[PDB]
């Protein structure tokens, strides 16, 4: 009764390069109230020092925030976002796909 | 330039 | 068409914290102010380059209405959780949407001042910028009270006023950055996503404004019948990022078409596998 489900879109800055650095992105957007959580997984494994950008709002009234952090990506090591709700009875985990 | 908000809700 | 926004929001949680408050300025859809009650030193700051043409005076004064509205919020909220007979307990969010929208011809087309609280709209002042519209029970005790106080009139100054005032101000210190632009850098990815089907990715990276259409077209009418097209995106670093893809029966990826528009960009761009 003061929610809506978050949108996530779990991406690279620059074209992914294996080996080569790189900036993962984790958009969410859609959520409403405000209080969100957010981690940036490298192997189910959490990520330190995850960089959250500042939040806004669409004339909807819902919110938008950016989640990032530098990562690189690499054959077999598997990246993920995962997001807490009061919207949700559950966090949702979504991965990167480089084609993505 | 910021709004003012007059009387609380 | 161009427009100022400040969006200004509150939040509470549990806890010896007070709720905390953000407001974001926007002239014409872009960011160019911002206070946070989270920061170490709460003070309105510079998010566009041509705003720190402004002196130190300039963001006292806003930094002080940024003060005033803190509290004028916190104490909001406190007589919403009385209106809706709630609980202290959880977390609550009241929001404001206010400025104006110009013509190119700097004259004022419309104000804007609306509230909402928990994500739901709550009151709104109507585009005669004299009357109320509240949308449940709790509202019709805030329209009564804005009614008896002329809040109205008050809003209304600030509308047709200051609004349309320093909006002139921004748009003649700041046309020069708000033109800017930064063309979108299109291309094609090819995924075996199936037999005898194939995945194409149109691409476009880097662009700016967030504005932008991409399209596909096996050459004659468009396809929508089997294009997905993510949200756009920022790349995180001031520009964004889009991408829009169509099954293609494998052998026949190239010849599809893709279209990009963007206004950075002198012209439609044209792309294929």
């Amino acid at each position: 009764m003061i929610q809506k489900t978050p949108q996530i879109q779990v991406y690279s800055r620059h074209p992914p390069e294996n080996g080569k650095p790189n900036i993962l992105n984790c958009y969410v957007t859609q959520f409403h109230p405000p209080h969100i959580e957010i981690q940036m997984l490298k192997n189910g494994k959490k990520i330190p020092k995850v960089e959250m950008s500042d939040m806004s709002f669409s004339k909807d009234w819902s919110f938008y925030i950016l989640a990032h952090t530098e990562f690189t990506p690499t054959e077999t090591d598997t990246y993920a976002c995962r997001v807490k709700h009061d919207s949700m009875a559950e966090p949702k985990t979504v991965y990167w796909d480089r084609d993505m | 330039s910021a709004v003012y908000n007059f009387a609380t809700m | 068409p161009h427009s100022m926004r400040y969006f200004e929001t509150a939040v509470s949680r549990p806890g010896l914290e007070e709720p905390r408050y953000i407001s974001v300025g926007y002239v014409d859809n872009k960011e160019f102010v911002r206070f946070d009650s989270d920061a170490e030193n709460p003070r309105y700051e510079p998010r566009a380059p041509w705003m720190e043409q402004e002196g130190p005076e300039y963001w006292e004064r806003e930094t002080q209405k940024a003060k005033g509205q803190e509290q004028w919020f916190r104490v909001s909220l406190r007589n919403l959780l009385g209106y809706y007979n709630q609980s202290a307990g959880g977390s609550h969010t009241l929001q404001q949407m206010s400025g104006c929208d110009l013509g190119s011809d700097w004259r004022l087309l419309r104000g804007y001042l609306q509230f909402a609280y928990e994500g739901r709209d709550y009151i709104a002042l109507n585009e005669d910028l004299k009357t109320w519209t509240a949308a449940d029970m709790a509202a019709q005790i805030t329209r009564r009270k804005w009614e008896q106080s002329g809040a109205a009139e008050h809003y209304k100054a600030y509308l047709e006023g200051e609004c349309v005032e320093w909006l002139h101000r921004y748009l003649k210190n700041g046309n020069a950055t708000l033109l800017r632009t930064d063309s979108p850098k299109a291309h094609v990815t090819h995924h075996p996503r199936s037999k005898g089907e194939v995945t194409l990715r149109c691409w476009a990276l880097g662009f700016y404004p967030a504005d932008i259409t991409l399209t596909w077209q096996l050459n004659g009418e468009e396809l929508t019948q089997d294009m997905e097209l993510v949200e756009t995106r920022p790349a995180g670093d001031g520009t964004f990022q889009k991408w829009a893809s169509v099954v293609v029966p494998l052998g026949k990826e190239q010849n599809y078409t893709c279209r990009v528009y963007h206004e950075g960009l002198p012209e439609p761009l044209t792309l294929r596998w």
